[PDB]
């Protein structure tokens, strides 16, 4: 608490502050620029999503060697270089990139102040950023092309500047500056174009022109929290019940989003562990994130993913478990108990056993198997209550939740979903031109990305040992894979 | 001409100062800058 | 020129320039010269072939930077040497790369200017190596040369035998022979020695097998001079 | 010495043994107590193994580290604890 | 008849152990019942 | 079921495996004073 | 108050909890198995 913000590699975001006030908006995770959304909720209140402003105060990596790799696409066009001398070449720049990394991990510690130039980074797409000096934005030429790269480059060169600069250069960066960047190489700054875009009522377009746009240092969650063990922030979890060995699970069976667990099959081996884990717990107060990270006192709502629906109880009366959309009520607001032991060090605990006590009907939460419906033998509703007994039979725990998947497999789903989009449009009739040489051939490249377990090797007939995932395989079978199905159904049938 | 450093102004007269295989090569490298978007048009 | 400048005696010229006060005015110029001569050489890592072609007569001057290097490198051991330190763990790449590597284009005077060159790097490095005694400082150099004795003692043979091969009969107007340059090397290398065990090991094998063109050249020279200068000082030199 | 010892494998009785065994061979002419083993000077085996300047040096640091972690700490606390209770005084002075 | 480099060592390490038996313990009291009341504000913000 | 004796000295018997009811509290932690101890005997095979 | 529990010879005592919740409870001194009393009282108040 002697003065903060001393350590590049933040757990921050950032919102827009003037003309059109919004947030940094990657529309989905396949497109190039980020949007402008009027369509998000206040600066003091964020919408039902956030999740999307995930930066990180990155480096200044160097990219010569990886522009001289790819001066290797003229080399391409062009040999000589040729054979070892262009792989050995290409070889280095591989290595130079490993050493930019042997300079991040060591450059971990740097009190971050005025007029430096940084880097930045997404999270959940894990994008890059760099501004084009000779490519243009799509509503005005003048305006300069914001790129989310697989690789990076020097477009990412920036000047950390608030919003008249009165804050005198040299001095740390307040959190709350009004942060208006400057590209290095590329000249113009930064611009929240107040224009309406594609599928956009609703959006306005991120691109790099000459203006008065500002902006906001906006803390999420500080650097200390950068310990992958150490369960803080967004982070999510599974909902995974280990005596019983099934994972908590939702469905809009009769149009209603039943929370329940499925019938764990085999077993003798480990979870199945389907998406219907999809769980994400933070902590409660109205300036999001606030101090002390105790986790004691500490009070939680839980988060589902896919859905737009949080999860909270109420009472039976012939005590649910059903999720809700929204996230203001107290009767979502739950709790925890830490693996159940005698524990003062509890200040931040780690991918081990929970329990729930309530707050307004203020008991602990059973799970006494009690099936319930007919619809179906192996049931898909159950009960999970509020009662102030507690078993051994509350075994539920945390799965520290590896992180590729989940993102590739939300890309792909949304992907899917306006992929049906686009075969309505087609459809209706035809198509335009700019989708053929957009989306329609990035098909196999979302399947060839984790390759979908499409080609493998030979032996007995069950899948043991080493080649591409079985998860990523079920998953695409899984994101209405078979809506793709439907899908491309279309586009022959039309045809 | 193709980026919006300035207009779509004519592509023919940029051909006129640089329109022999050579002039198909020197065709690639103009169209790359002016590639696509209906550069040489929608037909 | 200032190169020629700065290294008017060291000491307190040399220091004084060296550290300054106000920032080194906005200047601590050391790290600059090796910074411009990694430009110059551009290496970034491995030198791309060639850069030497592009210098032409241009890295002449960065060889007078890298005289300047040496301009900037003879005696002071404190001074010098902190930054010499500081380049050894900081950019020592140079210096590295020209250890390790010939030019591509067969220079026509610049056969002569990559020898001056070496020799001069050699120099620079060797100054500032004895001086410190700097063991890790000079491993750091030394793990800037990982390739090591192998790498000495080929460069030694192809140089000997370039020299004797066409020895050159234009007395004393420059000891570039091959050998003469790897004789140089030879020195510097031994006087690593001192710093690193495994190197020396690397030594001692070069030193036995069936004689060669190593063990002549150490004959030509094995002296280990130890004189002390001044006062206070518990100095060891060698020299061909 | 040496005549007990030739006659054999070598092996037997190694340690010693089959150490020099191999040493006669390359000669090395260094085998004997020149000066340097002498006996003496145990001193209390050093001190149970305790160190120079330092080693006392290093006691006062991790003792000073260990007590260290906790009491400024919760001087600040209770500090800011007093001065937020007299700034509510002064909030009362100039309350109306 | 004051001993060596271990006599000052033992000396610091006997004025330590006596005057560590008793802040820390004393902290740890003091944070627990300031925790303890902000709780009960944290109760009171999730009241009714 | 197996006879549980009560010795004046103590024999092999006394060879116990202090495991909770599920064992969901994975083996190596310490045991939690609550834990409903499912003891198993070593040498004579039949659990309590 | 890190952590209980951590000495061999601790001063505890036992209970049954399931079909019969019980007490480890010796009848008599003599005797040479243990019984199962719901005699005895609850598991909260002994
Ligand atoms: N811990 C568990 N205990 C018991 N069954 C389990 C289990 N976790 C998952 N299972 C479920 O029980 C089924 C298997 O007994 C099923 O396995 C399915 O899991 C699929 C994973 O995607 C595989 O299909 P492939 O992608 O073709 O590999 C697999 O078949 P496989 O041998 O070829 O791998 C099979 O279909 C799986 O959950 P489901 O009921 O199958 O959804």
């Amino acid at each position: 608490k002697m003065s903060s913000f001393l350590h590049i590699g933040d757990i921050c975001s950032l919102y827009a502050e003037g003309s059109t006030n919004g947030f940094i908006s990657t529309l989905g995770l396949v497109d190039d620029r980020c949007v402008v959304q009027p369509e998000a909720g206040d600066l003091n209140n964020p919408p039902k999503k956030f999740r999307d402003c995930l930066f990180k105060l990155c480096p200044m990596n160097r990219y010569s060697a990886q522009k001289q790799f790819w001066k290797a696409a003229k080399p391409g066009a062009n040999s000589t270089t040729d054979a070892v001398l262009l792989n050995k070449l290409h070889h280095a720049a591989d290595l130079e990139k490993k050493q930019n990394e042997t300079e991040n991990r060591k450059l971990l510690g740097t009190v971050i102040q005025y007029g430096n130039v940084i880097q930045l980074l997404h999270l959940k797409s894990n994008k890059y950023l760099t501004v084009n000096k000779r490519l243009p934005a799509l509503l005005e030429k003048n305006a300069m092309r914001v790129t989310l790269d697989e690789a990076g480059n020097e477009g990412s060169w920036f000047y950390i500047q608030p919003f008249y600069k009165l804050r005198s250069i040299g001095d740390s960066v307040v959190i709350g500056d009004k942060v208006v960047l400057n590209p290095v190489n590329a000249g113009q700054p930064l611009h929240a174009s107040s224009h309406q875009l594609v599928d956009n009522p609703g959006c306005n377009e991120v691109n790099s022109v000459n203006c008065n746009t500002s902006w906001k240092i906006v803390l999420f969650m500080k650097w200390s929290d950068n310990k992958d063990d150490i369960l803080k922030g967004g982070d999510v979890v599974r909902l995974f019940h280990a005596e019983q060995e099934k994972f908590l699970t939702c469905d809009e069976h009769r149009k209603k989003q039943h929370v329940f667990l499925r019938t764990t099959g085999r077993q003798s081996a480990t979870s199945a562990t389907s998406s219907k884990a999809l769980w994400e717990v933070e902590v409660v107060q109205h300036d999001p994130c606030r101090g002390g990270a105790g986790y004691w006192n500490s009070l939680f709502r839980f988060k589902h993913l896919a859905t737009g629906h949080y999860l909270a109880a109420e009472v039976d009366p012939d005590y649910s478990l059903v999720s809700v959309p929204e996230g203001n009520d107290i009767s979502s607001i739950f709790e925890l108990d830490p693996t159940t032991l005698r524990g003062g060090d509890s200040l931040v605990p780690r991918n081990s056993y929970v329990r729930l006590r309530h707050l307004c009907t203020n008991t602990w939460v059973h799970s006494t198997n009690i099936p319930i419906d007919k619809e179906e033998e192996k049931p898909v509703m159950l009960k999970i209550g509020t009662s102030p007994l507690k078993e051994d039979k509350e075994a539920f725990a945390i799965v520290p939740v590896s992180p590729a998947e989940v993102r590739d497999l939300d890309f792909a789903n949304d992907a899917s979903k306006v992929l049906g989009s686009i075969a309505g449009k087609l459809e209706k009739g035809t198509i335009t031109q700019n989708e053929r040489r957009s989306v329609t051939k990035l098909l196999e490249d979302l399947v060839y990305f984790v390759t979908g377990g499409t080609n493998s090797g030979q032996d007995v007939l069950e899948v043991v040992f080493s080649k591409p995932n079985r998860e990523r395989q079920k998953l695409m079978r899984e994101q209405n894979i078979l809506k793709q199905i439907f899908k491309l159904l279309q586009a022959p049938f039309t045809d | 001409i193709e980026t919006h450093g300035r207009n779509v102004q004519y592509i023919k007269f940029l051909q006129t100062i640089v329109k022999i295989k050579k002039c198909q090569d020197m065709v690639m490298a103009e169209l790359v800058n002016s590639g696509e978007d209906v550069l040489v048009f929608y037909n | 020129f200032l190169q020629l400048l700065c290294e008017n005696h060291n000491r307190d010229l040399q220091n004084f320039l060296r550290c300054q006060n106000n920032k080194t005015n906005y200047n601590l110029v050391c790290e600059t010269l090796q910074f411009l001569d990694c430009i110059c050489g551009s290496t970034t890592g491995g030198l791309g072939l060639l850069g030497l072609y592009i210098n032409e007569k241009n890295v002449a001057l960065i060889n007078q930077t890298l005289e300047s290097l040496t301009e900037y490198c003879q005696g002071p051991c404190h001074e010098n040497q902190n930054c010499i330190a500081t380049h050894e763990s900081n950019g020592i790449d140079i210096i590295t790369a020209l250890i390790l590597n010939d030019i591509n284009p067969l220079g026509k005077k610049r056969m002569d200017l990559v020898l001056e060159l070496k020799n001069n790097a050699s120099k620079l490095l060797l100054a500032i190596m004895e001086s410190r005694h700097d063991s890790e400082n000079a491993e750091r150099i030394l793990y800037n040369m990982r390739p090591k004795e192998l790498v000495e003692v080929i460069k030694k043979a192809y140089m000997q035998g370039e020299v004797e091969f066409e020895d050159g009969e234009n007395g004393e107007d420059g000891a570039a022979s091959p050998r003469n340059v790897g004789h140089n090397i030879y020195i510097l290398a031994h006087q690593l020695a001192r710093h690193n065990k495994e190197l020396q090991t690397m030594l001692k094998p070069g030193g036995q097998v069936d004689g060669d063109e190593a063990l002549e050249f150490y004959a030509k020279h094995t002296a280990q001079i130890e004189i002390v200068r001044l006062d206070r000082t518990m100095e060891q030199i060698v020299f061909p | 010495f040496i005549v007990l010892v030739k006659v054999k494998d070598s092996t037997e009785y190694t340690g010693p043994e089959s150490y020099v065994a191999e040493m006669i061979r390359e000669r090395n002419l260094d085998w004997f107590p020149r000066m340097r083993a002498m006996s003496l000077v145990s001193s209390d085996s050093e001190g149970e193994q305790n160190e120079l300047r330092n080693l006392q040096e290093k006691l006062e640091s991790t003792m000073k580290l260990v007590t260290n972690l906790s009491g400024q700490l919760s001087e600040l606390k209770d500090q800011m604890t007093e001065q937020r209770k007299q700034k509510q005084r002064i909030g009362l002075l100039g309350h109306p």
